[PDB]
């Protein structure tokens, strides 16, 4: 798949050879409850960030982009590439590096008097050219040069970031309803209440911890040895549904306490009416638009599509691994070019960009991912899961209903959940359990039985450093060069460990499939 | 659009189709360039 | 030990030649930290029962026996019976049935105008007659009698007794402070809060469910592969007093929210100064004591004996079973001896009599236990920890400074771990478990692989229909009857047993030490 | 005691001995008596 052939869209071809033949089997592969649950979880795990991810850029834009334009991006971006993409397995949304950016440009045009729905329109021209070259010349190619060494640092980054978050909005939570001896029994509860509640925060924990709860003991009882096989992996395999449905109905039948629900808009419109329409005008909204801007709009979009470009074939890679019994193939070259141009056409709309997130993508690979008598047996390699994903997501704002009665407490227990079961096949979370285990208790694995141990964790201690370097850009405002210095790990594998690590120890230590050598 | 919009010689679909001509040409002038570079 | 030498006092002779020479390693073997682990955690274990039950006692009886008398009878016996008994591990307090036996006799005395204290003291003279003669006639051998089958059908239903009056409390809990929207934000305080308190509820529940998963993750922690081994075991050992420790620190830390406390009386004095005092005549306080009650006080002191009998030699068969490692030896006939006796003579200092308890003895057991590289290697068996115990519950009453800091939230929390952990060695609890298990996962023991699948379900649901009678039975007005009904499962193993399954059956699954027919 | 008590003959150790006296003779009564027994 990473082979450089020299012939142009020579890799574009080749992946489109590669998957489409088995489009037969990706409809017929997935008649199974596995994958109604898989939808049923990920539709959750999809539409909760796109809803905080939304109402954030909302506040942040003044609306001009918000819940609704993120919705309805994500539906259709997520049906195009469940119906076109290589990898279906794929999760299309927004992340936190996007966002980011968006602040950032957001600045930037009010700074200069620049519109900032019209430069997103022109960043996203430039994304399309930017990606078409790529394609054409085979760039995807240089994939093949980001070793396990970075693949892991930046999986298990991205998960200690979402844990992260999903602890810091119940402290959030906790700050805004705090512990008081005494309360105003009467408080404005529209449209958020504007004081401080009884019994909020502690009944908010107590059905995160319950979900979270739940929902692990279902992983459990799903590798149990309790009840017939049939009917426990049936169960095991909704125990996300089931988990949420238990704390729904539990924070259902207690009427008084009040628990911040899930809000969705109340129609397919935009954000603002007064700002944009659904089609932004490339020459200007309100004021005539400049030239300069129009060429000056090409090096936000390289930064753009550096960051897109990693977070989709860094998690393509993961999502792929040969152990995960992956035999479909993935397409480094399709993915890309459906992500990013639909990334610069929904640019064209007032609408986000999105790229392949990694927790979201592993959730959607792992719920889909039948395990055999511990060891990965098959995959629900199929398009129909991302695809409902991507309708129900559209189709969010028709069922408020059922939406407006589900606690944000029980998705911050399934977030948790996510978080914790996404470092199940990261070796570097496996390499810093061992930093607090004797070496009599280790496994016998190939970094193992011929490393010495200190070697072994001067190796994960060097991932560590990393992982803090990695961790303090984040929570500085200059954390959109996060890319640049994830790159930065690939000549420290490359070069600088062969300086201090001889070859024997650097392939049993970053392998491509976890052999011996 | 929504609100008043200032007024211009080419519209949404006008203005669009002529970009996307603009970066086609530009693609196929480098996918011609690329083409005549490796073969003299 | 059971057997019957056919000479006066011959049980309570061989009691001491076998345990006294062992006296030297009683206190020598006591000098090992998971000794002083479990000292913290059966002090806990031991005091909530005390103030528990000395408070529904004084309730229930206009404070003849409170809170106190309960105390020093139970610090008393429980110093007399580690330095003298022969079964230290024993912890000796007050029990459920031995307070409806003192409600049923309060209303007794209160019907027939009689003084009921007086009417304790007679009966307590009884005792020490019936006693006297049980172990000179060597009574405790009708003990062998009692096979595996009644002591783990008692067992698990004091188990399932407790783990029902400690989720009982807490909804309770609940119901005193439910959750609503508004609350009065002036309620008194003095001496308990008369209306609903927000917040209470739910970090009560927050702190039983934090409790019980502290120290079900160390107790985990105690048998993983993490840390230095003597560290790891260490930490391990001390996981019950740590989990008390975070939880205790936790809640003294949200200062503005209430939660109800360890409450102590403030000093050494009888509860009802006004009634009685330290010494109660036999002849009389009031009125003088009819001479009739004397002579009819031996019914309630048969009843009584029954109960403490069948309480204490059950515990005592449960404790020192074969698969428990236990190489120092136990003596019925010693044990029954001290408790009763002390139990009569604390009938006149107008004290409670107390018997040997089935969940504390066992958690005191189990906390002495050292496992090995899954298998029970030996039992840290001394007589300083029970007596530190009774030392610990004498002092409580000075210790009011810091026992008023900790909340009955995280008794509850270890009640419950205490409730789960004391499941563990009964076969019934295991077999109630192999009704949800497909046969092929059953494991490999005499009572699967000698015994039909479907026999021996059957089998274990004849246990459980002795379980819900004994259910039932407890919660009638005649629940003073169950020990009754838990004899009449000796003969229905013995006599109708047979009736319905084979001799190889009926011996591996009711077999003395886990043995192959 | 506590409180104004009702005066009796014995004070509480004179009748707790007289108790305990009648006690052990009904005790070693008793014992005689099965002695007794199980040899003729
Ligand atoms: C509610 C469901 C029905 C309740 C009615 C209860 C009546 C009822 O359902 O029993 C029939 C069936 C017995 O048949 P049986 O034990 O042979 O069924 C085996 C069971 O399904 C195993 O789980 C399978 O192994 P695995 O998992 O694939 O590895 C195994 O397949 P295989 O590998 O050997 O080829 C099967 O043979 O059930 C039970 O398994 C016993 C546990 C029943 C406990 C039910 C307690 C509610
Ligand atoms: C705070 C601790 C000190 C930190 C400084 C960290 C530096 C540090 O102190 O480690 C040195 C020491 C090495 O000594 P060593 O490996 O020989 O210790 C073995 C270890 O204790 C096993 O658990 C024991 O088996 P078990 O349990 O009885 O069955 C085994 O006993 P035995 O059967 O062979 O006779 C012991 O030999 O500890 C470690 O194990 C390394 C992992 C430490 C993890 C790093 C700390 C989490
Ligand atoms: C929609 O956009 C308009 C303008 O882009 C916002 O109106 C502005 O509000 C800010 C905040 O007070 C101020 O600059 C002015 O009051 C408004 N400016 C102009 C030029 O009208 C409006 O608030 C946005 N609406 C929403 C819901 O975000
Ligand atoms: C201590 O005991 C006395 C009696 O000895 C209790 O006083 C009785 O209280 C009940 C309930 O009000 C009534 O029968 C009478 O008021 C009292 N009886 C007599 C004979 O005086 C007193 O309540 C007890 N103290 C506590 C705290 O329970
Ligand atoms: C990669 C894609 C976006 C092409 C790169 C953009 C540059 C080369 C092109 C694309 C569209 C072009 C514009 C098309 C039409 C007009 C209107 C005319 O009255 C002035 C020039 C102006 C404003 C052009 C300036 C140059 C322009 C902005
Ligand atoms: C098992 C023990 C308590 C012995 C059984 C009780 C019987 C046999 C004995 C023990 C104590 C005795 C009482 C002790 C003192 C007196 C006071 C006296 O003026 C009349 C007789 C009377 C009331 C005795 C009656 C008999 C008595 C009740």
């Amino acid at each position: 798949p990473l082979q450089q052939t020299g012939q142009l869209f020579g890799g574009l071809v080749r992946d489109i050879r590669r998957r489409y033949p088995y489009y037969l089997s990706d409809i017929t592969d997935a008649f199974s409850p596995q994958v109604l649950a898989a939808v049923i979880f990920i539709y959750f795990a999809a539409l909760s960030p796109a809803i905080t991810f939304g109402g954030l850029l909302g506040e942040k834009t003044r609306n001009q982009m918000g819940v609704s334009e993120l919705l309805i991006s994500t539906a259709v971006q997520g049906i195009l590439f469940a119906l076109l993409g290589a990898q279906p397995l794929l999760v299309v949304g927004f992340s936190g590096p996007l966002l980011v950016f968006e602040e950032a440009f957001f600045s930037f045009c009010e700074t200069n008097g620049l519109e900032y729905i019209v430069g997103r329109v022109w960043i996203g021209f430039w994304l399309i050219l930017l990606v078409v070259l790529v394609v054409a010349f085979e760039g995807s190619f240089l994939v093949r040069f980001i070793s396990r060494y970075t693949q892991e640092i930046f999986s298990f980054l991205i998960s200690l970031i979402f844990i992260y978050e999903t602890f810091s909005k119940l402290i959030k939570i906790f700050q805004d309803h705090p512990l008081q001896k005494t309360y105003n029994y009467n408080v404005l509860m529209v449209p958020k209440p504007q004081g401080p509640l009884p019994n909020t925060a502690l009944l908010s924990l107590v059905l995160m911890a319950g979900t979270f709860f739940f929902a692990m003991m279902l992983r459990k009882f799903k590798n149990s040895s309790y009840f017939p096989g049939k009917l426990r992996r049936v169960i095991g395999d909704f125990g996300v549904p089931i988990s949420i449905l238990i704390m729904v109905l539990v924070d259902f039948f207690i009427q008084d306490t009040y628990t911040q629900k899930l809000s969705v808009p109340d129609g397919f419109k935009v954000s603002n009416s007064s700002a944009r329409g659904w089609v932004i005008h490339p020459l200007g909204l309100r004021s005539e638009f400049p030239i300069w801007m129009m060429f000056a709009s090409a090096l936000p979009a390289l930064l753009v599509f550096i960051l897109i470009f990693l977070e989709s074939q860094i998690t393509t890679l993961i999502v792929s691994k040969p152990e995960r019994k992956m035999v479909k193939g993935s397409g480094f070259h399709l993915d890309l070019l459906l992500v990013v141009g639909m990334g610069g056409v929904a640019a064209l709309f007032g609408m986000p960009w999105l790229s392949a997130t990694t927790v979201r993508s592993v959730t959607h690979a792992n719920a889909l991912t039948v395990m055999g008598k511990a060891q990965i047996q098959e995959v629900k390699e199929q398009r129909i899961s991302g695809l409902l994903v991507a309708v129900l997501v559209g189709l969010s704002i028709l069922m408020e209903p059922i939406l407006s009665r589900i606690p944000l407490a029980v998705l911050f227990g399934i977030f948790l959940y996510m978080g914790v079961t996404s470092l199940s096949g990261i070796q570097l979370f496996d390499r810093i359990l061992l930093l607090f285990k004797p070496p009599k208790y280790h496994p016998d694995v190939p970094y193992v039985k011929r490393v010495k141990t200190w070697r072994m964790h001067l190796f994960t201690g060097i991932q560590i450093i990393c992982l803090a370097v990695l961790w303090v850009v984040k929570s500085t405002p200059a954390s959109l060069a996060l890319p640049f210095v994830l790159i930065l790990t690939v000549p420290l594998r490359r070069v600088l460990l062969p300086l201090i690590f001889r070859n024997v120890e650097l392939q049993c230590l970053d392998a491509d499939d976890a052999k011996a050598t | 659009g929504e609100r008043v919009q200032l007024a211009h010689h080419f519209s949404e679909p006008e203005i669009t189709l002529i970009i996307f001509g603009v970066m086609a040409g530009v693609i196929g002038t480098i996918l011609l360039i690329s083409y005549g570079i490796r073969r003299l």
